[PDB]
């Protein structure tokens, strides 16, 4: 996005990122950069140990035996990708990680969760992974030679608006990674076809003045509430409380049976 | 983790399939190896302190310069000797973990992954640890299956370091 | 000519353990790839190594993009 | 995931300690129990389709609102997803039985299942009833005495029942 | 998405009953205004560029702080994005007019747009004012009597205005 | 959900373009087909009960073993006959939905997707439902565009099962 | 084909790794199972004709309508019986292949992959073949590990069918 | 991200005004300071490995709980990840020094870092201590008078210290 | 991929015949040699780095033109590639020994290697000589009677020699 929203949302680096294309007759440093970019983006910005590198796959990329898309497929199908994204993750978290790593976006619909779940159940992890890489979306966005990059913060054709908001649920910052078993943040949002407020970068913080407590810290409690007291006017509720009253807010939320969806520092 | 049971279930889950006779044979091989691996782990554990000290002394003998020249990466002082003994104890303890688990998974997750950056950043020669592993392999006093499995883990570490 | 090790995947089947070389010509700007972020660099003979299990997809892609499959060679 | 061995290994590494004697003897006792574990895994696997189909049939018999139009198991795609969920729970129960540890079942299947169901409106209590039906069907299959070497499989049966209970509890 | 027919179909299937005579006659009535629906879609499409540009000009004249330097419509990137958002909203309104149902407009365009605009800092009230201007123009265009067969298009005009209202309520 | 209007909008939105004259002609074709579809659906609804019972009887006649063989998947008892009649009624009702919608979308969303898994896990023969659909084709008594469109849906279901 | 050795090699090759003790244990399990598998395959192929004839007769008795009503998919005529016996022989031969190989790989390669759309295309119910495989389970006379491995493959085929 | 020039450019563009005379003279003063800024970047880069290794050694000596088994710097993978974090923080501090602006730190290096450390269980206070050690070592290296033209580099040293302190406060 | 069992399975399935008694007896004889095969695989794996490094050093001792500047092994990247290739060939030879069939080595490493090396300007003769040196080191290591149960390993050594021959003839 433009700078004025970019600094607020903490997505400046994504906006200024330039797609990396492996051209013909590329030098050694260009193949090195492509391999590094693929490892960074497909493995979700983990510190990749040299013992986890795909030496044969990157040799085939180096000798121009395979394309960038093929190397991306090899990294995605590799046991390293399985270990850190599949074997200890729920299926819905796993496929949103696949959407982030392979297509550079957040899931748009619950039907996309129904797809890749049935696809896994029929054809295994390999068929499920190949669905993303062989998709029309991957072809039109990246082709055979462009390293996949995150696209959820930019307006795409055939995109739902919610994706942009949901993008902030799968991209938590430039210095973040998809390393830690974890549950998807988008489960209820996808199932009920909703959107959640974006609290990313500096958007989550709120004014304090003298209303914050001793340590000048406010907390935002996003809860789902119903009538169990006073009249409830909305199903969604947001409470801004100081640290000193946080426990009290939690307990009164708890004794009314309201479910806490998110708690963040504001 | 690279252990036969976890590998078998990982392969089945990646294929989304139930456990067939292939996975059952994997479990049968694991069962055939496990008792020898466990008493090897206990033999290495009961003799761990003397093995670690002897390996440290063997490294100091083959590379005498490590005990004389000053430097944070050497064992000239007691701090360096304690660090060296601790490293060899780490090698032996995760080797026992490998024997217990029936695979190289403990070595991969706990010691092997990123060890090159470790030995390069703190300028530790991997040849020292290779010598320590060779001493452990030559002095563990095991026989048969237990010896073969323990030696496989020790040579796995040696090959990783070279 | 390499690639088989990484192209075939992990089906392990004898049917998937075959790769083939596609020779494609005439990849131009069509109405099908109007919104392609990347640009076509070559329209002459390009060679794509396709495993058996993806031969259905790739040729469709080729057929969708106006490319002409002139030859397919066993690897 | 962890197996029965790697769980002890990870705890020991997080302490910097060698496996004790008692821990090695516990693992050796688990090893001597291995053949019955493999037999139970094979028996549940060999009857997996029958287990899933019969349990689903019984669940829809006692909960007709599931297959009633507008119910959560109504329409082919929902019913197929329901049968798939039953089969998935059974498969990860067999994986946990094979490894001797519940980590694969917890991480792949049960983590986030309850919230997914609630979000989607899938009745978790009905899923728990189906899991309990597969529970007793599989426990009768594991405990079937003919055509097998005789012996006491009570510990393995208790462990498999515990996995089926952990799944049932998780979905509701 | 849903169209005017599939909405009734999905509701009937959830209830598990055939469409009644009243619902079938209602759909016959719906296809009776099909020609005017096509005319309204075509008329908005044929003047979409004028609708977006004139509405944007009126919005920037009434709200100069948008195009003022530092404003959210200032810089050519932000301005182009604003004009694109107006055209996108108009396009999805035409989609909803064509289908006879608001599912495409809500699910694809409107859902998450308030949160998106709040996150971006785009003034939702300003977008709502622009959408209201597009509404006024497009309803004049749909109601233009020149060069068309005489008839009563009050129902389709009200339906289109309802879609434009959903858009304006959604953005703010 | 394939219907002419939803598919026209889906195609235009996938190309990010406004609805042109192509989509207008799609809507015109839908308009030309809709009245015949609505009378087809009404005629099937008013005759739904006789069609379902006759289709069930035709299936029982062609496959007599369904009425004496004991088993959960057969109709030798009243429970099986009720399940069979309910399934045929589902087929007829979703066909009426397709006629209302103008496409095979109701059949794809509610009945076709996942029917193979159901017929396999509950050992139901798709040939039974094919014969029921054939009876509905032969006895719906429709003519013209109503018949042609209804037969297209019934043949779509038949081809899905075969 | 899916076998312990090939799966061990494939997952070691996926990581660019030499074969560690885990793969050796997998090979040891294969060695433990292999003699029983070979003797089971020999025992199955000795009376393979009798087993196939008995399975075909069991299907005919369990499903009498298959030998009576006319149709390409039924065994009323001699051509149908020859096709049926050929199908059962296919099942038994691939089961012996699985016993030799040590996994369900031959079944997946030659029989399981695509069986459902063959059965749907040629209107052959899987329940017939389920009855045939149940007869093979009940009449092979195998004992011990031979029995358990052969029954695991036969039950694998049954579960894929139902 | 911004450099020392584009920061005031973006501020002026939001104001919709030209850079005043005072801003242009301040930028000219920054340009006259440029050579010593390039020396500071070069000196930190040429000693980056020593800075990272010595600071890590000091941090693990002061906090042995990190490197004992079960600690967050125990095991080779975790220790190597820690060493990479140290190197990365030092590299981004050099980036900030080179550009003359801190936006590269917030945009990239500190963007969600505290969230990452909390999620993984990395002790942020220990990271801040390591960053402080790298700060003291790098400031000593920059201030070294041997082998360089003598001059006052107090302003650039204060700026580098500010970048280091901001990195430390992002995780503390 | 094929192993020793699935290979004969594939010929029998192509002929549509059950495995004869002779084939089953040959497979039983293979099973009786399985312990020796596992020992050979383990010994080569446990000495893989030594075999590759000693063979590479000997290959550069003679044929010095590889490591002179302008040679194919000159520069660090090309030396690392050469070492990598020797280790890869040895690894696939161990795979072939483990499976008892040469399919893995031919399909994944050998087929197309002579053309790749020609189109890169890699000397096939020199890498074939390196494969011969790896052969001789590995065969000496496998045929080491110390610390192993005594027996006749001539058949497995001949099979390993055949695999090494395959890779030397296919790469030259
Ligand atoms: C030629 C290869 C050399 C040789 C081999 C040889 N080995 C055995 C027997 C065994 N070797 C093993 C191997 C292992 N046990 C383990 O736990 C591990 C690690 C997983 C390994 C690799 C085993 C289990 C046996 C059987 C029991 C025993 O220890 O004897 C033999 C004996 C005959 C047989 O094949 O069983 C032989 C001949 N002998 C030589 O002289 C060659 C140098
Ligand atoms: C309110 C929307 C305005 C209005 C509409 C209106 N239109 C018709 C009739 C028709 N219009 C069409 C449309 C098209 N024919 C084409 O070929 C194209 C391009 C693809 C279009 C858009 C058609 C086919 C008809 C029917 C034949 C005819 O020309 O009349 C009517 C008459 C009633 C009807 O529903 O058909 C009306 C009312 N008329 C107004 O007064 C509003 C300004
Ligand atoms: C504080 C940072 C220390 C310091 C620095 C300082 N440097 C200069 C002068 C120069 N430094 C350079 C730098 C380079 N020349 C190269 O080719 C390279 C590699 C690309 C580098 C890094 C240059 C070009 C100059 C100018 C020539 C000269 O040597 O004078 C100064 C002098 C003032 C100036 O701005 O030029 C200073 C102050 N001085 C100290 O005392 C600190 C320890
Ligand atoms: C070392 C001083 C301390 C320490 C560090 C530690 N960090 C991690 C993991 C990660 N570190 C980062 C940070 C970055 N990645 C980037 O790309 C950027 C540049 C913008 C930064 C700042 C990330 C994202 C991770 C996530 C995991 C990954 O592998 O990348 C670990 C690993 C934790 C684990 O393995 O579970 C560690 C150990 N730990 C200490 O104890 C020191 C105080
Ligand atoms: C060493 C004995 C000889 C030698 C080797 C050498 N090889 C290359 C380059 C490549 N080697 C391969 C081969 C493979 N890669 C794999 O992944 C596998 C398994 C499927 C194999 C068999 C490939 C594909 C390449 C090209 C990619 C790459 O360079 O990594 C080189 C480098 C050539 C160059 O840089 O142009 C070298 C030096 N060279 C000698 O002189 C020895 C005789
Ligand atoms: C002994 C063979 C030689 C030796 C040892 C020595 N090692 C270090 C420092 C470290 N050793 C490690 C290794 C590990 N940490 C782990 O968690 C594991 C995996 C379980 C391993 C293998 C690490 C990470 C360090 C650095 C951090 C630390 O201080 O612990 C030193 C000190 C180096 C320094 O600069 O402080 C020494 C002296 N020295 C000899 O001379 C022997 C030949
Ligand atoms: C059957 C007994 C009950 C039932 C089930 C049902 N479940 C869903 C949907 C999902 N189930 C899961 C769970 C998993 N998928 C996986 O891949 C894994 C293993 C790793 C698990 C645990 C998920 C993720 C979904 C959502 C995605 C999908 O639709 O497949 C449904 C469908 C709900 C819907 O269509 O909206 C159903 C019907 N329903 C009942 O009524 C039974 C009590
Ligand atoms: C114009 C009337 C007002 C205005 C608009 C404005 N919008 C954005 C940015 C975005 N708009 C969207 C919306 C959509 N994208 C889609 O694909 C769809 C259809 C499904 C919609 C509705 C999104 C997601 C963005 C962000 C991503 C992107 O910009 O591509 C901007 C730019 C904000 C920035 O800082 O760059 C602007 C300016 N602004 C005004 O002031 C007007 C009132
Ligand atoms: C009638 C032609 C034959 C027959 C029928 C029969 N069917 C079942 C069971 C089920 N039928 C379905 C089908 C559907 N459910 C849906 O929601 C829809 C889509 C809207 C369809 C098409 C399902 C899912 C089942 C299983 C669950 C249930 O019982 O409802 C049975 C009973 C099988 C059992 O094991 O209970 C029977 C008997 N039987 C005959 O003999 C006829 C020839
Ligand atoms: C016997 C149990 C019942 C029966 C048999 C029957 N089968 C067919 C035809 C086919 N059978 C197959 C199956 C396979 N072919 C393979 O290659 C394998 C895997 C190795 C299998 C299992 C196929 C593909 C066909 C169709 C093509 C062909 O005819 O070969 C028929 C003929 C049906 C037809 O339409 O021609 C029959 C009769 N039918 C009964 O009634 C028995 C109870
Ligand atoms: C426990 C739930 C039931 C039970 C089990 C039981 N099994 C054994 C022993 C063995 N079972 C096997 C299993 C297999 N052999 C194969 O080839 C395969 C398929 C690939 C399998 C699953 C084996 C190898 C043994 C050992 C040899 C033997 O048969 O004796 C025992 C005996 C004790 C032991 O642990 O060995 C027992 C108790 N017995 C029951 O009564 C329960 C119903």
């Amino acid at each position: 996005t433009s700078l004025v929203s970019a600094q607020r949302l903490g997505i400046v680096a994504v906006d200024e990122a330039i797609p990396l294309e492996l051209r013909s007759r590329s030098t050694e440093e260009e193949v090195d950069a492509v391999i590094l970019a693929v490892y960074r983006q497909v493995l979700g910005n983990d510190h990749l140990m040299s013992q986890e590198r795909l030496t044969s796959a990157e040799s085939l990329l180096r000798g121009r035996e395979i394309s960038v898309r093929d190397f991306v497929r090899a990294v995605a199908l590799s046991e390293v990708y399985r270990q850190k994204f599949f074997h200890s993750n729920p299926q819905n978290r796993f496929i949103e990680l696949n959407y982030k790593h392979l297509l550079g976006r957040a899931p748009y619909d619950q039907s996309e969760i129904a797809f890749h779940t049935d696809l896994y159940h029929q054809g295994g992890y390999e068929a499920e992974i190949n669905s993303y890489i062989d998709s029309v979306e991957y072809t039109e966005n990246f082709g055979d030679w462009v390293v996949p990059y995150f696209r959820g913060f930019a307006t795409q054709r055939n995109q739902k608006t919610v994706g942009f908001s949901r993008s902030f649920q799968v991209y938590r910052g430039y210095a973040t990674s998809d390393r830690s078993g974890s549950r998807s943040r988008l489960t209820r949002e996808l199932a009920r076809n909703t959107a959640s407020p974006v609290y990313a970068g500096s958007t989550a913080e709120s004014l304090r003045g003298t209303s914050a407590g001793s340590r000048n810290q406010m907390y935002r409690l996003q809860v789902i509430q119903g009538a169990a007291g006073t009249r409830v006017r909305r199903g969604k509720a947001e409470y801004l409380v100081s640290y000193d009253n946080l426990s009290a807010k939690l307990q009164q939320i708890n004794r009314q049976g309201d479910t806490v969806t998110m708690i963040s520092l504001a | 983790m690279k252990t036969p049971l976890t590998e078998a279930v990982s392969t089945a889950d990646s294929q989304g399939r139930f456990l067939s006779s292939t996975e059952l044979q994997i479990a049968f091989g694991r069962l055939r190896q496990a008792n020898a691996g466990l008493q090897a782990a206990k033999a290495l554990t009961d003799n761990a302190q003397s093995l670690v000290n002897g390996a440290a002394q063997a490294v100091y003998n083959k590379f005498p310069y490590t005990t004389q020249t000053q430097g944070n990466n050497f064992a000239a002082d007691q701090r360096g000797k304690d660090k060296c003994a601790r490293d060899i104890g780490y090698y032996l303890r995760i080797v026992t973990y490998c024997l217990v688990a029936g695979g190289t998974g403990p070595l991969d997750e706990y010691l092997i992954a990123g060890i090159d950056e470790i030995n390069r950043t703190f300028d530790l020669s991997p040849s020292w640890y290779v010598e320590a592993l060779k001493y452990i392999k030559a002095n563990h006093g095991l026989s048969g299956d237990a010896r073969d499995e323990a030696n496989s883990y020790l040579d796995y570490a040696i090959n990783a370091l070279s | 000519m390499l690639g088989q090790s990484s192209l075939v995947g992990y089906s392990n089947t004898q049917a998937a353990n075959r790769v083939f070389v596609y020779e494609v010509s005439g990849l131009r700007q069509t109405d099908a790839n109007e919104n392609s972020a990347h640009d076509i660099r070559r329209s002459g003979s390009v060679f794509i190594k396709v495993p058996y299990a993806r031969m259905n997809d790739e040729m469709r892609r080729i057929s969708r993009l106006g490319g002409t499959i002139v030859n397919i060679r066993p690897y | 995931m962890f197996d029965v061995f790697t769980r002890v290994v990870s705890q020991a590494d997080a302490r910097g300690e060698y496996l004790s004697g008692s821990q090695l003897d516990a693992l050796s006792a688990t090893v001597a129990e291995g053949n019955k574990r493999i037999d139970s895994v094979n028996r549940i696997t060999g009857n997996a389709s029958a287990i899933v189909s019969n349990a689903a049939r019984a669940l829809f018999a006692e909960q007709p609102q599931l297959i009633q139009p507008g119910g959560n198991a109504y329409t082919s795609r929902r019913m197929a997803a329901c049968l798939r969920d039953m089969e998935i729970i059974l498969r990860y129960v067999t994986y946990a039985t094979f490894t001797g540890d519940a980590s694969v079942l917890e991480d792949r299947c049960l983590n986030g299942l309850r919230e997914t169901y609630v979000a989607l409106g899938v009745p978790g209590a009905s899923v728990a009833a189906g899991v309990q039906k597969m529970k007793e069907a599989a426990l009768d299959i594991v405990n079937d005495p003919n055509g097998i070497t005789r012996g006491d499989c009570s510990a393995i049966v208790a462990e498999i029942a515990g996995y089926f209970d952990r799944a049932a509890a998780a979905v509701a």
